[PDB]
DNA sequence: AAGGCCACTGGAGCCCATCTCCGGCAC
DNA sequence: TTGTGCCGGAGATGGGCTCCAGTGGCC
């Protein structure tokens, strides 16, 4: 599994909303608890030494692949820029509703 | 498949020689590996491997894929079969199988099958 | 005529499918780990990581 | 008896998607 | 900055994949 997909998995699971959630603005999301997110990624890939520093580098790696962009002026805020609509078959507002996004 | 750089690739297969040549040529011309990776749409790890191998070997050729090493056709077992045939050209494969055991060159697990013994006879 | 299974036995092939049932996020080496711990295969009968992925593809 | 036939194995090398270490730059 | 936060280069990893030498019942 790829990092961007893993985050999507977390973002479409209500029980994970205390550490990662949609901001409501399109496909923008926030790592409310960046360290919990890094820990789970480390567990999913069997990488005991994963940490936010490396997770963060992983996100920077997506910048020019036009998969994910980082929102300026804030910390822990990113935005999927690939066309999730086509992949998921859902619209942003539409998916947020299925997950009860404030 | 399509990698994250948008490049078409065949999982498990070597990058076509023509692309391999272009990677070496672009680096030769001064293009940064990260730029070669992005422009040709090849993972930087692959570009890194190809270039590293080229500076070290002079070749753009990928390694040899596939195959396996002998399991029963051990170097000693093979020489023993040859020694048996030289001693008695008419000895049969199953009789060879029996002498390999009777002399303990093989266990009931190591001993080559009749097919293998003849195959060994035929080839090496 | 070709050959018959030596490790991809119907029993091992069924357990692998069962392990993929519990959690598809398993790596090949992990299937080999449980397939070995639950004593479903002998350390000399356990499929290689390559076989396990071959079994999964088939 | 030996040879043709071929499903089955596992390790070889492959590219990918990171993992990891680290230098740059702005302040 | 003897630092913090963000960016991005490239050798190291190791996963599933295709390959294929090697093997062994069968006729």
């Amino acid at each position: 599994i790829q990092l961007w997909q893993f985050l999507l998995e977390l973002l479409t699971d209500k029980s994970c909303q205390s550490f990662i959630s949609w901001t409501g603005d399109g496909w923008e999301f926030k790592l409310s608890d960046p360290d919990e997110v890094a820990r789970r990624w480390g567990k999913r890939k069997n990488k005991p030494k994963m940490n936010y520093e490396k997770l963060s580098r992983g996100l920077r790696y997506y910048y020019d692949k036009n998969i994910i962009h980082k929102t300026a002026g804030k910390r822990y805020v990113y935005r999927f820029v690939c066309d999730l609509q086509s992949l998921l078959g859902y619209t942003p507002e539409e998916l947020h509703a299925m997950l009860d996004v404030k | 498949g399509v990698n994250q750089l948008g490049g078409v690739f065949v999982n498990g297969r070597p990058l076509p020689d023509v692309v391999r040549q272009r990677i070496v040529e672009l680096a030769h011309q001064g293009v940064r590996p990260c730029d070669i990776s992005r422009q040709l749409r090849v993972s930087h790890g692959c570009v890194s491997k190809i270039l590293g191998r080229y500076y070290e070997t002079g070749s753009i050729k990928p390694g040899v894929i596939g195959g396996s090493k002998p399991k029963v056709a051990t170097p000693k077992v093979v020489e023993k079969i040859a020694e048996y045939k030289r001693q008695n050209p008419t000895m049969f494969a199953w009789e060879i199988r029996d002498r390999l055991l009777a002399e303990r060159v093989c266990d009931n697990d190591t001993v080559p099958s009749v097919s293998s013994i003849n195959r060994i006879i035929r080839t090496k | 005529g070709g050959s018959k299974p030596k490790v991809a036995t119907p029993k091992v092939v069924e357990k692998i499918a069962e392990y993929k049932r519990q959690n598809p996020t398993m790596f090949a080496w992990e299937i080999r780990d449980r397939l070995l711990a639950e004593r479903v295969c002998d350390n000399d009968t356990v499929p290689s990581v390559s076989s396990i992925n071959r079994i999964i593809r088939t």
